[PDB]
C-alpha cells in the first residue's frame, strides 16, 4: 500500500515500463497517425465489500493447474502425512489379471498376481486409489541399501495410518510387489504420478485431496492464511544425489525423477523407489544408470524405469535433510525447496 | 625496509580536486594496507602515529559531455523552414549541452 | 556561436535562380535531359566521354 | 558512436622545470653567460702564481 523503499515496492506490485509504454502509445497523444506536418459488523463487512471492490479495483504469480480426486484411504493417508508428500495414482485394477497372463514370461506363476491383489482388497477392508510415497517405501523396504531409516519408515506408518493392522497392509503389498516383476506387468506399467500434497476433504472411508498436478509448490494458497507454506519432503532411503556420486559440483537447475530397480530372481524380487536429483539430460541418464546398478543387472528386459517428476529452478539448489516428527517418531527426512513439477512418461525395458 | 616500499614507486600523472590531509592540513601521499598482525608489530617499535583525525573529500567526481551529437526528427511536410529546423534542433541540441 | 553563424548564411544566403534546360516528363518522372558536348566539350579536343 | 569527457577531480602535472641554479651543485660553477661564444676562437685565462 504505497511504501517509500518505492522501486522495488513497486517492482513487486506484479512496472515503469509499462507506464513508459503506455506513455507514447496512450498518454500521447492524439498521434497515432494524424495530419501531415451495526455496530461491530458493518462496517466490518462493508469494507469487505469494498475489500471485494480492493478485489474489483486490481486484479510476480506463477500459474498451476490444481487437481482433485475422490480417493479411498486405505493405502494412503492424507491426514496422517502431512501436506507436501509425493502422490501415485493408479491403473485400474482389473487390468491386472489379464495382462498377466499374456507380459509374463513361459513357466511362471501368472495366477499370482491376482491372487495377490485379492488378499489385499481383504486386508485393507478389516476404486482406484491413490499410492502415497511414504506408504512405497516400507512396502519396498526389505530391499535397499540403508536399512535402519526403512524402518523408520516402517516406525510411523504401523501407528499413524488409518486403518486396522496397517502392518499387514504394508507386508501383503509388498507381497503384491513381489508378485508384480514375477508375473513381468512392471510397477512402472501401474504407478502414475499424481501432484504434490497441498490439501485434503476428511470423509468417512475415502478423502478428497487436492494436488498440482503441473506447477510450482510454495505459493499454492493451501488454505490456511498463517501459512499457505508447504515443503516438499521425502524420506532418506529413497534420496539418491548424482552431482556428488559423479563430482558434478557445479551450479545449475537440478532435475528430480523416480526411478525403480528390477531384481528378476526365482521368488526372491527387490523393488527400490529412488528419488534421483541430477544436472542432466533425460537422454543422458541412462548411461548414468549403467554406472551404478549393474549389480541388478547380473542378475536378472532392463533393470531400470524411470520418468520425470519435477524440476527444481535454483542456480545453486538447496536441500535438507533433518528429523521431522510424524507424531511422535522421528524419521530422517530430506526436505526439498522450491520444486516446480512438471510430469512425464516412463521408460521401456523389453 | 619501509623506507624503500615508499620511494619505490614514482608518483603518477593524476592530480586530484582535493586532497586527503591532517588536522594540520598537510596532504597525504599514499597507503599502506597490511593485515593487523603486521601493524600491530610496526606501530610499537617501527613507527610513530603523527595523526590522528585525517580530512577527507567526499563528493564524487562528475564527467563533462563533449559527445557525438547525432539526431532523428519526425518531420511533416517538406520545406525550408521545416527543414532548416534540423540545423536549428542541432542548435537547440548543442546549446543543451552546455 | 560559429555554427551559428553559418546556419545564418544558409539562411540568409541566395537560394535559386532561373535556368534555361530541358525537362522531359517520363512515365511520371519528370528529368533533366542533357547533352554536354555543346556547351563543355565543344572546341575542345578532350574526346566526348 | 564516439564519446568524450573531461574530469574534475584530477589534473595532470606535464612539465617537471628543474632549474640549475635551483640545485646544490651550483656553487662548483661560475656561470656567467656570453651571448656570442660562437663567434669566438681561442679565448685565454691568466694565472699569476
Amino acid at each position: 500500500t504505497k511504501p517509500l523503499p518505492t522501486a522495488p515496492m513497486a517492482w513487486a506490485e506484479s512496472s515503469p515500463r509499462e507506464l513508459a509504454g503506455h506513455a507514447p502509445l496512450r498518454r500521447v497523444l492524439r498521434p497515432p497517425i494524424a495530419r501531415r506536418d451495526t455496530r461491530a459488523t458493518r462496517d466490518d463487512t462493508e469494507q469487505a465489500v469494498d475489500k471485494i471492490l480492493r478485489g474489483a479495483r486490481r486484479a510476480g504469480a506463477p500459474r498451476y493447474h490444481l487437481t482433485r480426486q475422490v480417493t479411498l484411504t486405505d493405502l494412503c493417508q492424507p491426514n496422517a502425512e502431512r501436506a507436501g508428500a509425493l502422490l501415485l495414482a493408479l491403473r485400474h485394477p482389473t487390468d491386472l489379471p489379464h495382462l498377466a497372463r499374456h507380459r509374463a514370461p513361459p513357466g511362471r506363476q501368472t495366477e499370482r498376481l491376482a491372487e495377490a491383489w485379492g488378499q489385499l482388497l481383504e486386508a485393507s477392508a478389516l476404486r482406484a486409489g491413490l499410492v502415497s510415497f511414504n506408504f512405497l517405501v516400507a512396502a519396498c523396504a526389505a530391499a535397499y541399501d540403508a536399512r535402519d531409516a526403512a524402518e523408520a519408515v516402517r516406525a510411523h506408518i504401523t501407528t499413524n495410518y488409518g486403518g486396522t493392522r496397517a502392518g499387514a497392509r504394508l507386508d501383503r503389498f509388498s507381497e503384491c510387489l513381489r508378485a508384480m516383476v514375477h508375473t513381468h506387468v512392471f510397477p512402472h506399467e501401474v504407478m502414475r504420478f499424481f501432484g504434490g500434497l497441498v490439501s485434503w476433504v476428511t470423509q468417512d472411508e475415502l478423502a478428497s485431496v487436492t494436488a498440482v498436478c503441473s506447477g510450482p509448490q510454495e505459493a499454492t494458497h493451501t488454505g490456511h492464511p498463517g501459512r499457505p507454506r508447504s515443503a516438499v519432503t521425502i524420506p532418506a532411503c529413497a534420496f539418491v544425489d548424482l552431482d556428488a556420486e559423479l563430482c558434478l559440483g557445479g551450479p545449475g537447475a537440478a532435475f528430480l525423477y523416480l526411478v525403480f530397480t528390477y531384481r528378476q530372481c526365482r521368488d526372491q524380487e527387490l523393488c527400490c523407489v529412488y528419488v534421483v536429483k541430477s544436472q542432466l539430460p533425460p537422454r543422458g541418464l541412462e548411461a548414468a544408470l549403467e554406472r551404478l546398478f549393474g549389480r541388478l543387472r547380473i542378475t536378472n528386459c532392463t533393470y531400470a524405469a524411470f520418468a520425470e517428476l519435477g524440476v527444481m529452478p535454483d542456480d545453486s539448489p538447496r536441500c535438507l535433510h533433518r528429523t521431522e516428527r510424524f507424531g511422535a517418531v522421528g524419521v530422517p527426512v530430506v526436505i526439498l525447496e522450491g520444486v516446480v513439477w512438471r510430469p512425464g512418461g516412463w521408460r521401456a525395458c523389453a | 625496509w619501509l623506507v624503500d616500499l615508499t620511494t619505490a614507486t614514482q608518483p603518477s600523472v593524476a592530480v586530484p580536486r582535493l586532497t586527503h590531509a591532517d588536522t594540520r592540513g598537510r596532504p597525504v601521499d599514499g597507503v599502506l594496507v597490511t593485515t593487523a598482525a603486521i601493524k600491530q608489530r610496526l606501530l610499537q617499535s617501527f613507527l610513530k602515529v603523527e595523526d590522528t583525525e585525517a580530512d577527507v573529500p567526499v563528493t564524487y567526481g562528475e564527467m563533462v559531455l563533449n559527445g557525438a551529437n547525432l539526431v532523428t526528427a519526425l518531420v511533416m511536410g517538406k520545406a525550408v523552414r521545416s527543414l532548416d529546423d534540423v540545423g536549428r534542433h542541432l542548435l537547440e541540441m548543442q546549446e543543451e549541452q552546455l | 556561436e560559429a555554427n551559428r553563424e553559418t546556419l545564418d548564411e544558409l539562411e540568409s544566403a541566395p537560394q535559386t535562380t532561373r535556368v534555361r534546360a530541358d525537362l522531359v516528363a517520363i512515365g511520371d518522372r519528370l528529368v533533366f535531359l542533357e547533352a554536354l558536348e555543346k556547351r563543355i566539350y565543344a572546341a575542345t579536343n578532350v574526346p566526348y566521354p | 558512436d564516439v564519446e568524450f569527457d573531461a574530469l574534475l577531480g584530477s589534473y595532470c602535472n606535464t612539465l617537471s622545470l628543474v632549474r640549475f641554479l635551483e640545485l646544490g651543485l651550483s656553487v662548483a660553477c661560475v656561470c656567467t653567460k656570453f651571448p656570442e661564444l660562437a663567434y669566438m676562437n681561442e679565448g685565454r685565462v691568466q694565472f699569476e702564481v
